[PDB]
DNA sequence: ATACTGTGGACCAGAACCCTGATAAATGCAACGCTCATAGCGGGCAGACG
């Protein structure tokens, strides 16, 4: 290819590859994969893409875009790197730069979505107007495609329509302006919007480049934080203050929208699994909700500072 | 074109008895010393130290080409290639009949008569097709270029009007093609023979089968000793065609031609032939002599190869502030810096002297080697740490990496060395002093004390007796100093 | 194929204040310096006059290829081409979000197969058109290879990634078949850029309707400046329904898509245009401009005359030779140079080292016989007699 | 048209210098699709990269084949050489050419 | 390998006038055929002084040239000969013009003169043999030498046929049927000169189609045998299951004649034989079970082990060696190797290489124990099960193989090659131990030769220990001028 | 083609003077193929070997060689010699050859 | 101050998966086939004289 579009500010690479075929009258879905990569077996993925580097060689004559900038600033990889572990973070890039695809989701053992859960194509009613007025084009954005919360962090709730990534595995689709974007009455859960606003700044923050606290470090930090202001009895978990904080700040309908039911009656609950010694990777939702419940006046980056320092 | 008339030596081995092709080769009775005589090195004296810094820069820039120290694997490769070369002519005996006549005669004798049993096993090719897989930057090509050039290429016979080509070299290039090797064999035969075989056989109209068919004829006509295909790593799989059909094509090459053939490659190219290598099948052949970097330790102690190479390479330094003994810390550090890869170990030492001649003090420090490492080993950062990891996949993925265009960078090093203003105090001392063979005493005893008194004392003694040998001069300059 | 990095100017006109495309070109030049810039000639030097005959013959024969002189009209043509190539980028600005609309609409025409489909009504296109009709042999192609050689062809930007192509030139197929113009547009952007658009757009059997939209969208994939079409007379020789099809497609492209187009052709191709744009008519030069001889003819004759390579020559020119030239050639720009070169070649070869009127007459009547019948009509001057044949003034 | 546009790549891959077409006689009248169309072919053979060409034909080819200014000026682009048989009497004097040729 | 055919008479009545049988080497009694196979290295008398590397190569060449017959080989040879020369009676190419004879018989049957007549005789099924034994007992080296006597491609000039006598197929590690089907074509067009793989083995056809085409291809050329080696990889792999694994080998009856041979490890018996209709086809012409030799026979030592070890013992190449073998070393071999023939020679080779490495230069029990405990680790469970003798325990571990042995051999060769040599002048440098010694050495090379230089340096320290280098120099030079 | 190339190699190795091919008429036209490709095979056979070749054929083979024999282009070769039966009347008189042969 | 009970961390084991090979069916695509327009041609009709 001779004219590969430069990615806009804060967009996914999937929409960039789509606009790389919208701009030159290529309508057969096979030819786009034939020209961009050269293989007819390459897949289409939203968040954590692979085969990167071939997408950077096209932009090579521009000295700015490289592999590291593409992966950190233009994917959904920032959400998984700091929390899981340092060595896995450092090896994910070398596993992802090359042609391997199956190992990417396996090694980062959190992407067991099974059936495509909310992988329907999503957009926002108000953001598209701003993108139109300031650019003249519409595209997919990383703010919309948060893995769990189906809410735009600034405002409102995303507009689901009926299609899926598994409907066509070998097709890159760009957003169509002539495809009608119809508004619906906004049904918003304010707690979910607040959580989205709280978790948004981590996506574009330089300090998340290398800071990943260790497993034992996580355990000591959580024990010390629980004992700082009295969330732990003498060698026993209180089980009451932890529940009443999260029920004060979060209601039950928010938790069922997040599919994160608490189980005080049942012994196996994720809240108790967090406070016990960690052995597997944990999602950002649990850490975020614990941070919000335990102390409400601290930012995500400085929370990671305090977690990692001690 | 060393067209020497065949002088027929006699070899006591019964298998090589009275073969016109074999006897013309050099004898092998003291070849062990000949194999160990491959060692070559520059000659350096203390005189070259006082020259200007550009002359020293040229001398240092001349070190990579004319330095070679034999190691353990070179002896094994020499003996194996000698066995392959000399055992390849037992079949094509010119004086007696060929192979097919022998098999037919054996069948006719075992039919009736009293020759009870005859074995039809015959020769698989004529020697095993060695496959010398190793990591890039280890030194295969120079090893073959020296140990295969001690045999005269052409032995022009007298009674038989045939040419006994002893060895040959095909070489692929970047983004090669399958037919390119077949064309290049014909093209390279012309340089060895002086003929124009490309005009009649090198037409592009021919298919892949016809090229091999004609290669069989020409390889049978001229008594051929070896066929060394080199740099399989440079080939591109997708351009030529099916990757798995390359193994079929190479097997067809090995079967049809019949002369011993030896391929070269990197662990990236291993996956092409791995199907035959894993099986212990006889007939697949393709024995592999693995090339590995120098190991630091042996039985919990430093390996003698590493220190033996290190001291010999360290004797070539001409630094002005140089100490006689190598320090142990740098010995510890550059191995982990370079992982023992043969090419880059010499390159770091080459670049260190050039960098130290310009940065300031003329010595060797661990920080200097580190700085050179971040300077000129950028393309080879991934492969070095892959070797450090030890996982075979990491090493396999990062093979074939080489530093581009070091020679052009050497020229700009020299140009930067040329343009400098300030001078060292030792430079002043050598310039002001009459350094015409009187310099040697000053240099050998400079580090004992300050040379402020030394500069006029040697002059006083030398003017006292102008006619002295340095041998008698040393006691006198030593005696006047202590006073 | 001259890849050049772009460094911007600072234009004065407020309409061009933002674009990188129009601020990447070399500046337009005043008519005073433009006339001097175009002119080129031969090195000559007197050292060759006493050299051998063979070494002199090739130097004589190299006259027609390296000798150009600007006439009166070329200074107008350069200005008009500059204006018409600068006026086609104000509606495709990538900074203020205009190329994205002009390129997004082109996908819809590809999908449905109609060229009148529009998605954004705000997208406005500005373009111009011209035709350059002139008698054959008047040197109109070389004018469009020397005026349009100041602008470099391919300029590469770095803030964007667009590889702008400033000008492109195609030749219509001899049969005029409606598929080969589209198949030859992908064979000039195929060589001037070093790509393989032909394989991905031509070998896949598409209809003409989709192949026409693929052109109009690929041309806007880059920033095409000028699509000048030479040899337009072959359009009349196509099958039925094609004579008007690409006299409507080439006005659809100018009006809707927004790529400027200029057409160049012979006088006998004017009929299809008039079978139903600014018009510039080119005519062979004549000395009798109003009541006195024209200055251009005299100046050009002297400029060509000072390139002789004969050892014994007349330095000053005579008017009889000028009259012989004007009565044997009729002023068409091709005959004069070839006639002079042949005359001095014969003079060098014979041994008589000086050019005379008789030698000119003999060479003209002995070596240019396939050309005489048409020049008889031009010499006669009768309108009815000159009206016959083709490629003559009408 | 594809063949004509494809000849240029091969004519530039190898630096072709000269291309001589002889026996142009046969193309005067045939199933070529049209005299003007074949003339358009011979004039659209300009797009081949350089490669000056020489055309050879009988005097029957000239009158039928060059009857238009745009194609006539390209045929005699470097002079049209015309040949004739030997003449016995030059100006009442025997030609030395004929005598020498016959004697040899 | 296009051997022309010259015929010979055969005493057997049934093989009367059939070229395929009569174009082969003639019959021999078992003992001669089982005694003509032995081979050994030359072992020239005076090749006990040479460089280390050449002798190392000669020792490394030992496993490839040492073969010694035993009891079972004669029976195996008899079975192979019967199978190869018993499947050619159905196909006799030399037939008289049978149209007249058949039509005359039909006429005499129809007219009532005769009463019965056999018109056309058709073949039925095929012979088959299976040879199973614990891995490492020699089921392929003892098959590449029994079949070496028979020529592979016999050419008939009077007719136009080629007699491909024997063909060797080896299943791969995957164990899929299509790999076997394509490997048949690979082996066949490797034996002759042809391109059968592209002509028939395309992707278009399914398994049944290639299986049916093998019959036509094996009738176009006269096959005599078809051996399948390493059948243990078809036990439980991705071959469609054990049911289809059984069904494929049962359906291999449709190949015309061509008595097949199956070789596998003792584990394959349980998977491969579980139905009556398949076992009788497996052991259709016997079922021979190999087993490693034992030290004793019945309260008394076995002679075959004695002969094998004693004959192997002379072939060693060492400076000082005890030609008369001591019984303790033989008992050590029987204790370590336990009987499996693969390990017996490998232990000797590795022990010899390590003996050259250490410079002990003698073969003893301690060296054998050290090398056995160092190198041959993974094979331990099989040997420890062999010691017990319980059938289930021995059957559990009869598939183990030692890896990377060639790489270890090559690295050992590099180790013994890297010994190098120390000249006395070079050794003088190693004599200097203190760093000050080497420093004074390095400064004082140019003026004096080392031979005189080193002694006066050494006495300089032996006389006065604690005294510095610049102060050392005058006394050294005082010694030197004198 | 491999047979042709190896044939050329052998013919270059040994000093080969003449190569006579006899009875072209007996070649079957069914399994061979087109007369055009048979002509192409013979033309390639003439050039590749490099030694003079002599062909013998029936007048029906002239039908096969119609294309290459009509052309007068140099380098095509294939000079034709026509065997004819003994004619009687030449110059209006009975031939001497027939009379002498008949008497003998 | 030791038996009783919670409890956190370490630990068995069935299960959804999911990857892969063997086989049938839909299908895109160079491979001829067809159509269209165009230029010369030999049996048939008007003609015409002794
Ligand atoms: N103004 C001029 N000054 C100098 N030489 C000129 C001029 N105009 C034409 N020529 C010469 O005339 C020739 C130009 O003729 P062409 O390049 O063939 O253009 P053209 O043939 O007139 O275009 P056509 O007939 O429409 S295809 C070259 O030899 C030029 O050197
Ligand atoms: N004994 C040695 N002394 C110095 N340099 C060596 C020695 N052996 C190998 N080399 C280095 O190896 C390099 C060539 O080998 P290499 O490039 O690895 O072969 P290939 O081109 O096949 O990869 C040379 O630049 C040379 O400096
Ligand atoms: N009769 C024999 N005498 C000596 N060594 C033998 C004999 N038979 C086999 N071997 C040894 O066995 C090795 C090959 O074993 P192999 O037959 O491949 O085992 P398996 O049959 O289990 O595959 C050879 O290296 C050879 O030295
Ligand atoms: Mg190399
Ligand atoms: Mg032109
Ligand atoms: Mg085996
Ligand atoms: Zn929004």
């Amino acid at each position: 290819m001779r004219n590969f579009p430069v990615p806009y500010s804060n967009e996914l690479i999937y929409s960039t590859i789509a606009r790389a075929g919208v701009y030159q009258g290529i309508v057969s879905p096979k030819q786009l994969l034939d020209e961009v990569y050269g293989n007819r077996k390459v897949v289409a993925t939203l968040g954590l893409p692979s085969h990167l580097g071939v997408i950077a060689r096209h932009l090579h004559q521009t000295g700015r875009y490289a592999v590291q900038q593409l992966i950190y600033e233009h994917t959904l990889f920032p959400l998984y790197a700091p929390f899981v572990g340092k060595e896995r973070r450092d090896e994910a890039i070398r596993l992802m730069e090359y042609q391997a695809q199956g190992a990417v989701h396996l090694m980062l053992g959190v992407a067991a979505s099974r059936v495509k859960s909310d992988n329907r194509f999503r957009y926002c009613p108000d953001c598209v107007a701003l993108q139109l007025n300031r650019y003249g084009e519409a595209f997919w954005q990383r703010d919309w495609y948060l893995p769990a919360l189906p809410y735009c962090p600034k405002h409102g709730a995303l507009v689901f329509f009926d299609r899926a990534v598994d409907d066509h595995r070998h097709q890159f689709w760009a957003l169509g302006h002539t495809e009608l974007l119809s508004d619906y009455p906004k049904d918003s859960l304010s707690q979910l919007t607040a959580l989205a606003a709280y978790i948004a700044p981590l996506l574009d923050a330089p300090r998340a480049q290398e800071l990943s606290p260790s497993l034992e470090q996580w355990t000591l930090f959580y024990q010390r934080l629980a004992q700082d202001l009295g969330l732990t009895k003498s060698k026993h978990i209180r089980h009451d203050l932890v529940a009443e904080r999260v029920r004060q700040t979060f209601s039950d309908e928010a938790l069922e929208k997040l599919d994160l039911k608490l189980a005080e009656n049942k012994d196996t609950c994720w809240l108790k699994s967090i406070f016990r010694k960690h052995r597997k990777a944990f999602s950002y939702l649990q850490h975020s909700i614990v941070w919000q419940a335990l102390l409400p006046k601290l930012t995500v980056i400085e929370a990671l500072q305090q977690a990692s320092a001690l | 074109a060393t067209r020497i008339q065949a002088v027929y030596r006699d070899t006591g081995v019964e298998a090589y008895r009275d073969n016109p092709f074999i006897e013309a080769l050099p004898p092998l009775q003291e070849s062990v010393n000949s194999a160990a005589s491959l060692k070559s090195s520059l000659q350096l004296t203390s005189s070259d130290l006082q020259k200007s810094r550009v002359i020293r820069a040229h001398t240092i820039c001349r070190i990579p080409d004319d330095y070679f120290q034999p190691l353990g694997t070179h002896l094994l490769l020499s003996e194996r290639i000698s066995v392959m070369i000399r055992g390849g002519y037992v079949g094509r005996n010119p004086k007696t009949g060929d192979l097919q006549k022998h098999l037919q005669n054996g069948y006719e004798r075992v039919q009736t008569g009293e020759l009870e049993t005859f074995r039809f096993e015959e020769a698989r090719s004529t020697a095993q097709s060695l496959l010398l897989i190793g990591c890039s930057g280890s030194g295969k090509t120079t090893s073959l270029h020296r140990i295969l050039a001690t045999y005269p290429q052409v032995i022009y016979h007298r009674e038989l009007n045939v040419e006994q080509v002893v060895y040959l070299k095909i070489d692929c290039s970047h983004n090669g093609s399958l037919k390119e090797i077949c064309l290049n064999f014909f093209r390279a035969l012309d340089r060895a023979l002086g003929s124009n075989y490309e005009r009649r056989y090198g037409l592009k109209r021919h298919g892949i089968e016809t090229m091999l068919a004609l290669m069989s004829q020409i390889a049978n006509a001229h008594a051929l000793g070896l066929l060394v295909i080199d740099e399989i790593q440079h080939l591109s799989r997708s351009r030529s065609g099916g990757s798995q059909e390359m193994l079929n094509f190479f097997v067809t090459m090995v079967n049809i031609i019949g002369v011993p053939v030896m391929l070269i490659g990197t662990p990236k190219a291993r996956e092409i032939f791995e199907a035959d290598l894993r099986s212990a099948r006889r007939g697949a052949g393709f024995g592999a002599i693995f090339w590995d970097p120098i190991q630091q330790t042996q039985r919990g102690k430093p390996n003698q190869e590493w220190i033996a190479f290190t001291d010999n390479l360290w004797q070539l330094q001409l630094l002005q502030r140089k100490d006689a003994l190598l320090s142990d810390e740098v010995r510890d550090v550059w191995y982990e810096l370079s992982q023992g890869v043969m090419d880059i170990v010499v390159k770091l030492f080459v670049l260190a002297q050039l960098r130290a001649l310009a940065l300031g003090n003329e010595r060797i420090t661990a920080g200097l080697l580190r700085q050179v490492y971040q300077d000129e080993l950028k393309p080879v950062h991934p492969m070095l740490e892959a070797l450090r990891s030890g996982i075979p996949e990491r090493i396999a993925r990062y093979s074939d990496l080489v530093v581009p265009e070091i020679d052009k960078r050497l020229i700009q090093l020299q140009l930067d060395i040329a343009a400098i203003q300030e001078q060292t105090p030792e430079e002043k001392a050598l310039q002001e002093l009459d350094t015409e063979d009187q310099r040697h005493l000053y240099l050998m005893l400079k580090e004992d004390y300050d040379s402020s008194l030394l500069i006029p004392t040697i002059k006083k003694a030398f003017s006292q007796n102008p006619t002295m040998t340095r041998q008698k001069l040393l006691p006198l300059v030593l005696q006047w100093l202590m006073e």
